[PDB]
RNA sequence: AAUCUCUUUGCCUUUUGGCUUAGAUCAAGUGUAGUAUCUGUUCUUGUAACAAGACCUCAAUGAGGCUC
RNA sequence: AGUGAUCUAGAAAG
RNA sequence: GUAUGUCUAAAGUUAUGUGCUCUUAUUUACUAACAAAAUCAACAUGCUAUUGAAC
């Protein structure tokens, strides 16, 4: 087994979740980026989708 | 080849001489022995070859390396 | 551990017992008024008991 | 630790376990075609003697 | 702590069968759980040679290729895999599958090696014959 | 800015940087020991009557104009 | 006709 | 013995020019550093041969 299987263990998926909850975590490079802009509705996590796109296009 | 080399020079312990210990308490450093001492001041006929008819500097052909070699080789 | 990880992988261990527990609950319901009861009340029980 | 390191992978189609479940697999597919192809043969008769009828 | 590990530490909350649901939930967007294809340690099953610049492949060389699932199976029901090695001058992507039937590899882009599903059935009924 | 070039010598001027069982092997229906996860169904009345950015002043610039 | 003599014990890294 | 390496989130700018629901592993299963010096258990209780059209 290798990095990536690790952090996809049910274990670390969960803390991930309860993490996003209990303090509002999220380490965005993690998720798929949404296709449409238009169903995001915070201008925090939309920048922060923005800050995704600046990343990738470095 | 170029990770595996000779050794060209030796490390200095001039080196480590210039900074000081770091205080790890190692088994072999516990006191020890903390007192010096000091000193006081027919059947024998029918065959044909009957009679009727040390050391040396070289480990490798010594008689104790042959005989070592006819024992362990068989 | 690997071996009996593998027999209870996925939470047989649990699903062993809620299905037993469901099974005597059920059974129980059948001879309801056999046995003269006025309810049987499956537990709310922590999972990890 | 020097051999073939692909002995070790599932995927290697040169392992014996694969190629036993290839076999059986292969074995389950054959006889049910060999009775699919006697029937039809049998199909093949039943015309035959249609035609000699008629 | 070590390797062989027998008990990992859960939240006094931790409910298994929520958690898994939760995340099955949270894998349908993770990226790295729905990337197309499995990273993997192989050796070069035979030798090849590379069609961009040449280079000699010999069998035995460790790689670190990329698995791909297929869509096609063999006779509908074995599992067949492309597997894909880099050129290690040019890094150029070099692929072949695996070939269940013959219990053997068969070559497919930027490689060239050294030295029907009805039909494979019927094919299959002459061989036993 | 005051010479330049070729041969033969002398200098080697990018001129092989350890060790062991030549380190081992040319190779195996692999065995053995670990670490993970499942996979998949599948989704959110029409008609009538009646009523209604510019500029100026103070100054962290916003409140006021029968203003347009 | 029966006296007795009683080793062990598991974890890590590679 | 489950390698390892580099990258980036930075900071805004340093003064000029919830639903449903399958599951008897239905998994894309992953790792090979580890070990390879395999033979006790074999084998039944007595050996075989066959058919050409026509002038
Ligand atoms: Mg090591
Ligand atoms: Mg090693
Ligand atoms: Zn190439």
């Amino acid at each position: 087994s290798r990095n990536v299987d690790k952090a996809n263990s049910v274990l670390v998926r969960f803390q991930e979740q309860q993490a996003e909850s209990a303090g509002g975590y999220k380490d965005y490079s993690r998720y798929q980026r949404p296709r449409n802009v238009s169903k995001v509705k915070s201008i925090k996590e939309a920048n922060e989708w923005k800050r995704q796109v600046s990343k990738e296009i470095k | 080849t170029t990770s595996h080399r000779p050794q060209l020079e030796a490390r200095s312990g001039a080196k480590a001489a210039a900074y000081t210990p770091t205080g790890i308490e190692h088994a072999r450093l516990l006191p020890g022995h903390t007192t010096l001492k000091y000193r006081k001041f027919s059947w024998r006929k029918g065959t044909a070859f009957g009679r009727h008819k040390g050391y040396i500097n070289d480990m490798t052909k010594s008689e104790y390396h042959q005989e070592f070699l006819h024992k362990h080789v068989r | 551990k690997i071996s009996l990880i593998q027999i209870f992988r996925a939470h047989l261990w649990q699903k062993i017992h809620e299905s037993i527990v469901f099974d005597i609950c059920q059974i129980l319901d059948g001879e309801l008024d056999v046995l003269q009861i006025e309810s049987v009340t499956k537990e709310t029980v922590h999972p990890r008991k | 630790g020097s051999g073939d390191l692909n002995l070790l992978k599932s995927w290697n189609p040169k392992l014996m376990k694969n190629r036993k479940k290839v076999w059986e697999t292969e074995q389950d597919l054959i006889t049910e075609q060999q009775k699919l192809n006697t029937r039809l043969k049998e199909i093949e008769k039943e015309r035959e003697l249609n035609e000699l009828l008629n | 702590s070590e390797r062989k590990a027998i008990n990992k530490y859960y939240p006094p909350d931790y409910n298994p069968l929520e958690a898994e649901k939760l995340s099955r939930k949270m894998a349908k967007k993770l990226k790295t759980m729905n990337k197309s294809h499995a990273s993997i340690r192989l050796m070069t099953p035979f030798s090849m040679r590379c069609l961009e610049c040449n280079e000699y492949i010999p069998k035995s060389r460790k790689f670190n290729g990329k698995k791909e699932l297929l869509k096609e199976k063999y006779l509908d029901s074995i599992k067949i895999y492309r597997l894909t090695i880099s050129c290690p001058r040019c890094a150029n992507s070099i692929a072949f599958r695996t070939d269940p039937g013959n219990s053997d590899y068969v070559m497919e882009v930027g490689g060239v090696r050294n030295y029907s599903i009805d039909e494979t059935l019927q094919r299959l009924v002459r061989e036993k014959e």
